[PDB]
């Protein structure tokens, strides 16, 4: 609508080329940061396992 | 024009004072024409949202309304 910001996030885990692990939409930057932090923590845990 | 503006501001102030008396919106110290509504954005966050009154037609509006926020502002109107 020329003023609102919509962020579409597609995170594909390293399992398959088409098995999209997560695909979400966001309109609040705060939730964007929260989900980014969660994804970073999940990646760190995956690297720790 | 000045009389009309004074009547407009007085009506808006009366409505705002009624809302404050109902204790639904907290008082904004910085702006006397802005109402603060407490809403939790996340589980732990507890943040205020600024609602303002149109000086011309008198419909409540948010500063950066989300689609749900815009829908419920229209419902308020």
């Amino acid at each position: 609508n020329y003023c609102n910001a919509l962020i579409h996030i597609k995170f594909s885990a390293g399992t398959e080329a088409n098995a999209v692990s997560f695909d979400t939409t966001f309109s609040d930057f705060k939730e964007v940061e929260d989900f980014l932090h969660f994804i970073v923590a999940e990646y760190i845990q995956q690297k720790k396992v | 024009e000045g009389i009309l503006d004074e009547i407009m501001f007085n009506h808006a102030r009366i409505i705002r004072s009624e809302l404050l008396a109902r204790d639904i919106f907290q008082e904004d110290e910085e702006n006397s024409d802005v109402l603060l509504f407490q809403l939790p954005t996340t589980c732990v966050s507890m943040a205020p949202i600024q609602l303002k009154i149109d000086l011309l037609s008198g419909q409540f509006y948010f500063r950066n309304p989300t689609p749900l926020l815009s829908n419920y502002a229209s419902k308020i109107n």
